[PDB]
């Protein structure tokens, strides 16, 4: 680090023996799977004897 | 950027109602009088959601 070489954007210090290519690539993958089930059973029995 | 949304909704409903009314009335000359009646009501509801 004799010459204190800095990255071009100025965010990090690199030593003399290395060089950085700024391949700033971001890959995001969001997967969402929602399964819903609803069951309702209603029975009503009315008996009348008069 | 790519987005894929697949939504599938299903609903089934079955409602069955049965009503049976049976009445019998006999009336003589103010000597014998018999009146009877029977009512049977049955309602069944079933729902299924996905």
């Amino acid at each position: 680090y004799t010459n204190c070489k800095t990255t071009e954007d100025g965010q990090y210090i690199i030593p003399d023996e290395v060089y950085t290519i700024p391949q700033k690539e971001s890959n995001l993958e969001m997967n969402s799977e929602v399964l819903e089930s609803w069951m309702n059973y209603q029975s009503t029995t009315s008996l009348s004897i008069n | 950027q790519e987005d894929h949304v697949r939504s599938s909704f299903l609903l089934d409903n079955q409602n069955s109602q049965n009503t049976v009314t049976a009445s019998a009335g006999i009336a003589f000359l103010n000597i014998v009088n018999f009146k009877v009646e029977t009512d049977y009501i049955s309602q069944t509801s079933l729902t299924k959601d996905y």
